[PDB]
């Protein structure tokens, strides 16, 4: 599975 | 809804404490009911219900490869026919899934997008529209499938365009969308190498940005950058 | 119940299969599908029934001691005050809590126990008695504590008795049944020296009995005396 | 928190 990212989760 | 009576404080209070918990199904809710309260929502709200609904849906997508991947392998020649159960419930968990991403889609449509004016809002929203476009993507596979993806497709464009005018190379969100518009392209569009190209030139307006930042916005740019150098690690 | 129209057989193959992709919940209620058909269980029924719900009250159980913890530092002096919230959220998860151990206590008055005849349906389903009575004790604070908590010790004294008279002290039922009954003792009981003499002695007459069992079984029994072991490292 | 365990999920 390639890398993703959620901003929220980054932030929070 | 069911949190029309509860204070719009009071829901992202909950949701607050409800991440504390990891109970994200109820942060969901909690966001929802503060979503339909109708006022614009701050960029910490916006982050809550990103983290919320991010949550719910991974839990259903990683769920849907599992029964996904039993189902492909009774499928395969000298396998034991077993009925169809495993096919029902795949089809269960699928259509919940469908079922968050619709409710995500709704609220962006219903109308977080429309008024969402500030490139840091707007940006957010757009990423978010084509990420659960992508996820509804994932598991399709009849006469909308291409559709679906093309929808995912416009809404990352339309973000990239204005992330691209509006906000610095190494602005978190902007390198958010570019990474996940990344495996868009890998995963869902066949195009392995514009998922490469955006990755790598990503990174590099990145980097020569850093110099710009402080101490603090630094180590959030730089953490995403790492995940595009993990991708392209992944891909090269 | 929304499982009324599905078959036995396909209740426990998605069990199964909920097993495998984490999916607790939906386990939880295939199962209490399955009990209602009215069926005894076999020994691997009673163990996916086990799971399911242990993994589903101990979502909420973490979830419930997160709020818990929470409002009592509300409620100490120099605190500010942020309204009804966080007691409102704790008394949600709570108030489900509740509900799932309810079921599984209902599952267990009908009618699960009064067909178990053999040791080792029995001392399972009273075992489990005792543990959701405990699961009701751990958040109870109004008149009826007391009750829940000698309902929980009813049913554990009761599973102790089957077990002595009809089980070795190497069976991992027995084994398991002993150690938590202790735990009631430690952490709801107030008796931490009646839990520490039951840890002692159950792991004592473990030990002497592991010469009669195969390589399978002593691995099986040593596992869960390492948890009593590792209860008494705690306790003393 | 003491040890617990779940004879299901001990065999599961
Ligand atoms: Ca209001
Ligand atoms: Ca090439
Ligand atoms: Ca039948
Ligand atoms: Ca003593
Ligand atoms: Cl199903
Ligand atoms: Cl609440
Ligand atoms: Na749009
Ligand atoms: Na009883």
């Amino acid at each position: 599975k390639s890398n993703s990212i959620s901003v929220g989760e980054f932030y929070r | 809804g069911a949190m029309g009576s509860m204070e719009r404080a009071s829901l992202i209070q909950k949701a607050k404490l409800a991440e504390q918990a990891e109970r994200y199904e109820d942060m969901a809710a909690f966001m929802k009911g503060a979503v339909e309260k109708g006022e614009e929502l701050s960029c910490e709200e916006r982050n809550l219900l990103s983290v919320a609904y991010k949550n719910v849906v991974g839990g259903q997508r990683a769920a849907w490869r599992v029964l996904s991947s039993i189902e492909q392998k009774s499928n395969e020649e000298g396998s034991e026919e077993k009925g169809p159960e495993v096919r029902e419930y795949r089809e269960k968990v699928e259509t919940e899934l469908q079922g968050v991403c619709d409710t995500v889609l709704g609220l962006l449509d219903s109308h977080l997008i429309k008024e969402a004016g500030d490139a840091e809002s707007r940006v957010f929203y757009l990423k978010m529209k084509g990420d659960y476009y992508r996820y509804l993507a994932e598991v399709a596979t009849g006469d909308d499938k291409k559709r679906i993806i093309d929808s995912a497709r416009s809404a990352y464009q339309e973000a990239m365009d204005i992330s691209k005018k509006e906000m610095p190379p190494t602005n978190p969100i902007r390198l958010g969308l570019a990474l996940n518009f990344s495996v868009f392209h890998y995963e869902i569009a066949n195009s392995p190498e514009e998922a490469i190209s955006l990755a790598k030139t990503t990174f590099d307006e990145a980097m020569a940005d850093l110099h710009t930042l402080s101490e603090d916005s630094y180590k959030d740019s730089t953490l995403i950058m790492q995940l595009l150098r993990d991708n392209l690690t992944l891909w090269t």
